[PDB]
């Protein structure tokens, strides 16, 4: 129940 | 006369998606090839817009953060509008922000059903 997405990291 | 500076429509573009679901985009892009990109809307708190791109049969997702009258998906640079953000990645590889990715915007989601 949380936004994963790609993200810069 | 020549300069079309009389109200710009972002929906007119083929890469402008509406209120699409997460599971949908996954299946929709599943049929599409690499290089396909799109931007959907989401009624979230910190995030307002949502971007998606296909690369090596992998549907990636990018969160869009819009605050202080500015738009930006990362926490380093800022943009004046979605257009500036899109055109930036449309020509420049995403590797700059996402080292894991190295693709760019070429074809929309509604290009060929």
């Amino acid at each position: 129940e949380e936004p994963v997405y790609e993200e810069v990291g | 006369s020549r300069p079309p500076s009389r109200e710009i429509d972002y929906t007119a573009y083929p890469w402008f998606a509406g209120n699409m679901e997460r599971q949908q985009t996954d299946n929709l892009l599943k049929s599409h090839a690499s290089g396909t990109y799109l931007i959907r809307e989401r009624p979230a708190e910190a995030e307002r817009f949502a971007i998606s791109i296909k690369f090596n049969d992998e549907v990636k997702h990018i969160k869009v953060v819009e605050k202080d009258n500015w738009i930006h998906i990362t926490e380093a640079k800022k943009f004046d509008s979605l257009l500036e953000l899109v055109e930036y990645y449309q020509c420049h590889s995403l590797k700059e922000s996402f080292k894991q990715l190295d693709t760019t915007l070429k074809y929309p989601y509604k290009s060929r059903e």
